[PDB]
């Protein structure tokens, strides 16, 4: 579920 | 339960009710609440099922409950059995039961108990949790409608409760205020600071309520501030309530719209359109009720929308009732600075598939026509354009709308006259038949050859046309008469003798003052030589005023101007005191 | 305030009955079919109708009719706000608000009317509360429920109901600590036959999924807030601070939670990443005409569009049509005159079309205007506004959380003439 | 038996069966009227209908009256807009049947139809007004008690223009106030029912019932102004003459071509009168002469 | 007689279709969802005993129906057929389906179809009433069923 999220 | 008799089902569920197995009883529970919510008649199995109101398994508990609900004001002797263990259950250290009972018996419409409900909510005052006090004042408002006689010891109780420094409490409290008592502003004076104070800090439902409230005391204590001087108080009112304007429920933002448009001064009011306009960013619904709360405000403050007056642009996908809001919301905000925008849209408007707007469309050009004169050269000739358009509907309101532009600007247009004289053989719409004929009839001496041989024409067509149509027929006729009799007076015979036989009596009636007015005869006194200065008499242009004039006394936001109807239990707003009451009184 | 609701499907027929405050005939309800029948369409049922002794206010949603019935005067966003939340509810807890739902769980949905609404005045409306008051029908649960006889109602108020933070839920934890932003952005724009931008306005939400233990207090800052304006703010928020600051301080609630939403200034231009060409000749009184429409990116910021839907509601003359894609999916309604376009997505190396001829109905007259499109599309990793998030801090709690954000640009609405 | 038993299905089929019967031998039937009124009570509608035929087949001169006191008493607890309007009209059937064959005592029938116009939300009001128009005119014998009862619709109008519907409730005003107009003689407070007619709501009224509105009310206004004129009270008249010209500006304002348009020409009327009044001029004579010309 | 006989639920889905008189695939599906507005919108309250349907050929022939829970029963049948008779023999042909289902339900009409048709055919012949006797069609049923289990 982590993937596709920019880093913030 | 299977596929068999509903009644030995029934006696089946009795069993499982009697029996001391716990999911045989939730069995039986689940399928009797299904019943329930299927609006089944389960009211016979009142008797076994009331026995377990005394359960231990709290899902039972609420099963019964529900039961209990639904059938207890129909099986009030049966009911009775319930009742210690709400008693019981109100004595029971855990607050969440202790609420629990308490919402349940009051919700048991049997008079007998009504003694037992009063105590029980004093107690409930007394609880000292707030959650149970949330409840006891939805108890208060649920004995009120029970027993209206109580309402001074209610009121009381509420007077008690408004004391509750709690935000948990007060919400539920002020709505039992509106509910019990809505007229006892005395009670109220002294909690306003903290109203105001604390109004952030309510459950988004409770604003909303809080907030009508507050703008139906204001209107007593403070004088309308569009030298004048802010009244702290009033002060205070409106700073708190500004930051509440970026709430996410709209309902909170139309109720703090409310008191802005009813109390906030006009040159600082401005700022709630734009809230307004983000609100038709949401639900459809709520659209519809806030382009009406536009519309009603337009009327009047038409600069507070100006600004925006694209995103009020229709779109295709619009329900006809929304399409035709904002067409309202259009008209009103058209003025000469974007008027030019605003036609060409409309001439794309008049266009489309939705032919109940396009119809409506071509009323509104004909309205901002009225309003703004310096356009109705090239507004005229635009709608003159769409009598050339094929379709009935069009061609026939159109027709309507050049009506009133002429009443309005009655120059030499003939030409549109007898345009209207060809196209009345395919009109079939009766009324703009009868449109066209009053136009030939009021300026039928500037188009003297034709108006006889449409008379005639129309003469043969009298007894299938509208009844509409023939009363023109008769004036047309009547005009026709006084001005050419050595031409017309055969066939105006002819009429008058159509019009005698006619079952309609309000056409006969017509006939026979027609006929005794033109018609020379034993009596033809003044008043008939006065005839022609009758026929003849210039009439008045019309006024097309919107119809959110009408709504003016209703408070914005209400059910009442969405009705446009004095609404059940609707309070009307006071008129600003001359002067303010007591200020002291509010310390 | 509500006396009764009825559950009524777009079909006629009624599935849930509910009373509050006493027992309503079933017969109002033909007041909203007699609405309902005169109307040319559901979406166009009157929200408000007035019956002899009863005001319905209803919301039309998924399918489904949600038809309360008050005998006195109540402020209608009250209403529709409140019933809106129901459904609202029930998509939370059964995933969306459908019939089948209902049926398939009377007994629960029932209860949770119940909870949900008092006497006819709000009760439990904070979604986590309710989730305790009433745990969610998880399988799961309902097993251990038929081995242990657990309930799912609970027994304790949960103890942020009364605390200062009702939004949320106390006491929980997570061994994955993370949070999710989405910033979603929504084009509103008009666009005239010349391709020319009528009006054009952005909107924005965003949203987030918040999985952090214990009490973080987060605070969200951007790199470019000049461009936020008539933001709305979840309660939560410390609105205080958003104007000393410009800072969304604030402790959120569990789960699935929306936290702003906000508009782009028309001052900026908004950028349109799609054009569209079209023809369509239509030939009064003839047998068929001519149908041609090209679709193409503009504006879309070196970005893919994708997910690409052309809709348009064709005339009555209309009666079936030859046309040949060149992706996607070309179909056509004859009983409703709906055009369907499955475009997909735009490959710059050869931009979509759909094009050919259209049965006409010989005999009939052509329209006056062509239909509008309506066009759906999304943008992943963009905001078109180019709204930039700057911090996103947290505070009270000592775990060092995932943390994640996604920026995505879809069509809102967004329609072009012809 | 079949009838009484519970399996509606049966039941219609016994009162199927029962009409059949009827058809030949009714003087037999007629035994079981108060069992076929019994019979609306059920839920199946189908049966109900066909329990109204079965009543229409047994109405007579002895029994009609009684059979619409139930009919009514039905009608009245009844529910459902379209099922109220049926039974409205099938009251209006079975008492009209052959010219209103069994009705000796029309003042009973008038004061029902009065009754019958309380139905509010009919859509069959402008068939109500039909009847009376009907009756009025053709029972010359008690006009004068239907002008009292019409005089009294009219005055309950800022009731009945709560639905200003087609075919609706406003459709009684039509023909209360035709009679009311052309039956003004049996009037006791003629100026007072002007004043009911010169009331501001009555613009919000559907624009056939406005345009009626302001034919009677220049026929009423004749009937006054011959009143004054003969009794002699030249300032009473100058009153209600001012009272026209105070009140048909408003009206010409009116929405509806043919309202603004009668209004405009009465207006006119109106100015002529002034002048000619003002020169001591009997002019109800002339007044009176525009709507003498019709009775029937 | 009997045109045909149809077992349709809630939503108008089928659970069992057999026709007497011809009709094309077509004509069949449209009368079925002909049937289905005609009976499925009636009340619980309303006469079992419709008039026919236009696509069977006329509407002197006569819908009778009979439903409970989510599911219709509905015997298309001619104008010279007792109503009453036929509601009569709908029942007992639901108890048929009870004695050889132990209870049937619509789990049978949706994996057990085929023997209710077996059933069904040993009601009615061709449209003609086949059998009235219950105890007998169980009887002859049950012979089916063990000749079947023999070999």
């Amino acid at each position: 579920s982590h993937a596709g999220y920019q880093t913030i | 339960g299977l596929f068999s008799s509903d009644l030995k089902k029934n006696e089946d569920l009795k069993q499982m009710l009697e029996s001391n197995k716990d999911s045989a009883k939730l069995d039986a529970m689940k399928r009797i609440v299904g019943m329930i919510a299927k609006g089944k008649n389960a009211s016979e199995l009142f008797p076994a099922v009331v026995k377990n109101v005394a359960s231990k398994n709290i899902e039972i508990k609420k099963l019964v409950y529900v039961y209990l609900v639904r059938y207890a004001e129909e099986q009030q002797d049966l009911a009775l059995l319930s009742i210690s263990t709400f008693q019981r259950a109100l004595k029971d250290p855990n607050q969440l039961i202790r609420a629990s009972a308490l919402r349940v018996l009051s919700s048991i419409r049997v008079p007998i108990i009504v003694p037992i409900m009063m105590l029980a909510i004093k107690e409930a005052s007394a609880d000292l949790s707030p959650y149970v006090r949330k409840n006891a004042a939805h108890a208060i408002q649920k004995l009120y409608s029970l027993d209206p006689e109580q309402k001074e010891m209610l009121i009381e109780v509420i007077e008690k409760l408004l004391k509750d420094k709690s935000t948990l409490v007060a919400g539920s409290v002020v709505m039992a205020f509106e509910e019990v008592c809505p007229d006892r502003i005395d009670l109220i004076h002294k909690n306003y600071r903290k109203l105001c104070n604390l109004l952030v800090d309510v459950e988004e439902w409770g604003q909303v309520v809080i907030i009508h409230m507050l703008t139906r005391y204001a209107r007593t204590q403070f004088v309308s501030p569009w030298p004048y001087t802010m009244d702290p108080d009033h002060r205070l009112l409106i700073r708190n309530t500004k930051p509440l304007l970026q709430s996410r429920n709209a309902a909170v933002v139309m109720a703090v719209a409310q008191l802005y448009w009813h109390i906030s001064p006009k040159s600082e009011a401005g700022i709630i359109s734009k809230s307004l306009v983000r609100l038709l960013r949401s639900n459809r619904e709520v659209q519809y009720i806030v382009l009406q709360n536009i519309a009603t405000m337009s009327i009047q403050r038409k600069g507070m929308f100006e600004p925006y007056l694209k995103s009020f642009y229709v779109r295709s996908t619009d329900p006809t009732m929304i399409k035709t809001l904002k067409l309202e919301i259009l008209t009103n905000l058209a003025n000469e600075a974007n008027i030019s925008t605003l036609l060409r849209e409309f001439q794309t408007y008049v266009k489309s598939q939705d032919k109940q707007f396009a119809a409506a469309t071509i009323q509104t050009i004909g309205r901002c026509a009225t309003n703004i004169l310096e356009v109705t050269d090239t507004c005229l000739n635009g709608l003159v354009c769409l009598l050339s358009n094929r379709d009935e509907i069009v061609v026939a309101e159109s027709v309507v709308v050049i009506k009133k532009l002429l009443q309005m600007q009655p120059a030499q247009h003939g030409e549109i006259i007898k345009h209207m004289a060809k196209l009345l053989d395919s009109i079939t719409v009766p009324v703009a038949r009868a449109s066209i004929l009053w136009l030939i009839g009021e300026n039928c001496e500037r188009v003297p050859k034709i108006a006889p041989d449409v008379l005639r024409k129309m003469a043969k067509s009298f007894t299938s046309e509208d009844d509409l149509v023939k009363l023109q027929i008769l004036n047309l006729g009547a005009k026709l008469y006084l001005t050419n009799s050595k031409q017309t007076k055969l066939l105006t015979q002819y009429i008058l003798n159509l019009g005698k036989y006619d079952q309609n009596y309000d056409i006969r009636d017509r006939t026979r003052f027609i006929r005794q007015l033109i018609v020379p005869n034993v009596k033809s006194g003044a008043l008939s030589k006065y005839a022609k200065k009758i026929f003849l008499a210039q009439k008045p242009a019309p006024l097309l005023e919107s119809p959110f004039k009408d709504r003016d006394h209703f408070q914005l936001g209400t059910l009442s101007h969405t009705l446009n109807i004095k609404a059940t239990g609707y309070l009307e707003l006071s008129n600003w005191p001359e002067v303010a009451p007591d200020p002291s009184v509010r310390n | 305030m509500i006396h009764s609701l009825f559950l009524i499907n777009c079909s006629g027929d009624i599935f849930l009955e509910k009373h509050w405050k006493s027992v309503v005939s079933q017969s109002v309800c033909d007041y909203f079919f007699e609405a309902q029948e005169k109307a040319a369409d559901v979406e166009n049922v009157p929200p408000v109708i007035s019956t002899p002794h009863h005001y319905l206010i209803s919301i039309y949603r998924d399918k489904l009719f949600f038809v309360s019935v008050i005998q006195t005067e109540v402020p209608p966003l009250f209403v529709i706000e409140f019933l809106h939340r129901v459904a609202d509810t029930f998509q939370d807890y059964f995933g969306e608000c459908s019939e089948a739902a209902i049926k398939d769980n009377v007994v629960i949905v029932y209860e949770l009317l119940e909870e949900m609404l008092d006497n006819g005045f709000p009760l439990a409306t904070e979604s986590n509360i309710l989730k305790e008051l009433i745990k969610p029908p998880t399988i799961l649960r309902s097993v251990v429920n038929s081995i242990t006889g657990s309930s799912n109602v609970g027994d304790t108020l949960p103890t942020g109901q009364l605390s200062n933070i009702p939004w949320r839920r106390a006491g929980v934890k997570y061994t994955n600590n993370e949070a999710y932003f989405d910033v979603v952005e929504e084009i509103d724009a008009i666009i005239d036959k010349s391709g020319s931008t009528v009006f054009a306005e952005i909107q924005g939400v965003i949203d987030a999924c918040i999985k952090l233990s214990g009490m973080p207090d987060l605070s969200l800052s951007f790199m470019n807030p000049r461009l936020l304006d008539d933001v709305s703010f979840h309660p939560c928020i410390r609105f205080k601070r958003w104007e000393s600051e410009r800072v969304l301080s604030f402790i959120p609630p569990d789960g699935n939670f929306r936290l702003i939403s906000y508009r782009v200034s028309s001052q900026n231009l908004v950028a349109i990443p799609v054009y569209v060409k079209h023809s369509i000749s239509f030939k009064e009184n003839s047998s068929c005409g001519r149908f041609d429409i090209t679709i193409g990116p503009k504006q879309n910021m070196g970005k893919t569009i994708e997910g690409i839907t052309v809709t348009v509601h064709m005339p009555k003359v209309v009666l079936n049509m030859n046309l040949t894609p060149t992706q996607g999916s070309y179909t056509f309604d004859p009983v409703t005159k709906v055009l369907t376009w499955d475009v997909g997505k735009i490959t710059p190396q050869k931009l979509p079309s759909l094009k050919g001829l259209v049965n006409l109905q010989s005999g009939a007259p052509k329209p006056e205007e062509n239909p509008s499109l309506n066009i759906q599309f999304k943008i992943q990793q963009l905001a078109i506004s180019g709204l930039k998030v700057n911090r996103l801090d947290m505070y009270g709690e000592k775990y060092k959380p995932f943390k994640g954000v996604k920026y995505v640009t879809k069509a809102g609405k967004f329609q072009v003439r012809t | 038996i079949l009838i009484e038993d519970s399996d509606q299905n049966l039941k219609y089929l016994g009162l199927l069966a029962m009409s059949k019967i009827l058809k030949t031998h009714p003087k037999s039937v007629q035994s079981h009227k108060d069992l076929i009124l019994q019979c609306l009570d059920d839920k199946d509608e189908s049966i109900r209908l066909r329990a109204l035929d079965l009543l229409y087949g047994m109405v007579s001169k002895k029994n009609l009256m009684e059979i619409v006191k139930k009919l009514m008493t039905h009608v009245d607890k009844a529910e459902g807009t379209t099922y109220r309007d049926e039974l409205l009209t099938k009251i209006i059937d079975i008492c009209s049947q052959s010219n209103y064959q069994y009705i000796t005592n029309f003042e009973w029938y008038i004061s029902i139809l009065v009754e019958l116009t309380r139905l509010e939300g009919t859509r069959h009001g402008h068939l109500i007004a039909a009847q009376m128009l009907d009756v009025a005119i053709r029972v010359k014998a008690i006009r004068k008690f239907a002008v009292s009862q019409m005089s009294a619709l009219l005055d309950s109008a800022h009731l009945l223009a709560s639905s200003t519907q087609r075919n609706g409730i406003c459709e009684v005003l039509y023909a209360a106030a035709w009679i009311c107009g052309e039956f003004s003689e049996h009037l006791q407070e003629p100026h007072h029912t002007l004043e009911a007619m010169l009331r501001p709501r009555v613009t919000t009224l559907p624009g056939h019932i406005q345009a009626v509105y302001v034919q009677n009310v220049v026929k009423l206004y004749a009937s006054i102004l011959q009143q004054k004129e003969q009794a002699g009270e030249a300032e009473g008249a100058q009153a209600v003459t001012q009272l026209m010209v105070d009140r048909l500006p408003q009206f010409v304002q009116s929405a509806d071509l043919e309202v603004q348009e009668r209004a405009s020409c009465i207006l006119q009327l109106v100015k002529h009168i002034q002048k000619l009044q003002a020169k001591d001029v009997p002019v109800a004579e002339e007044v009176s002469a525009l709507f003498a010309g019709e009775l029937n | 007689m009997i045109k045909a006989i149809l077992i349709f639920n809630n939503h108008g889905k089928p659970r069992l279709s057999k026709f007497y008189q011809p009709y094309s695939e077509d004509t069949q599906q449209q009368i079925i969802r002909e049937t289905f507005h005609l009976v499925s919108k009636r009340d619980e309250n309303v006469c079992n005993f419709l008039e026919g349907g236009l696509l069977i050929g006329g509407s002197d022939n006569k819908l009778i129906y009979r439903h409970y829970a989510t599911l219709y029963f509905v015997f298309c049948v001619d104008s010279s057929e007792s109503e009453l008779g036929i509601l009569d023999l709908i029942q007992v042909f639901v108890e048929t389906l009870d004695k050889c289902f132990e209870n049937v339900c619509e789990l049978d009409l949706i994996f057990h179809v085929d023997k209710v048709h077996n059933i069904l055919a040993e009601m009615v012949m061709g449209g003609m009433v086949l059998e009235t006797n219950m105890n007998e069609i169980v009887t002859q049923i049950d012979a089916q069923n063990k000749l079947e289990k023999s070999e």
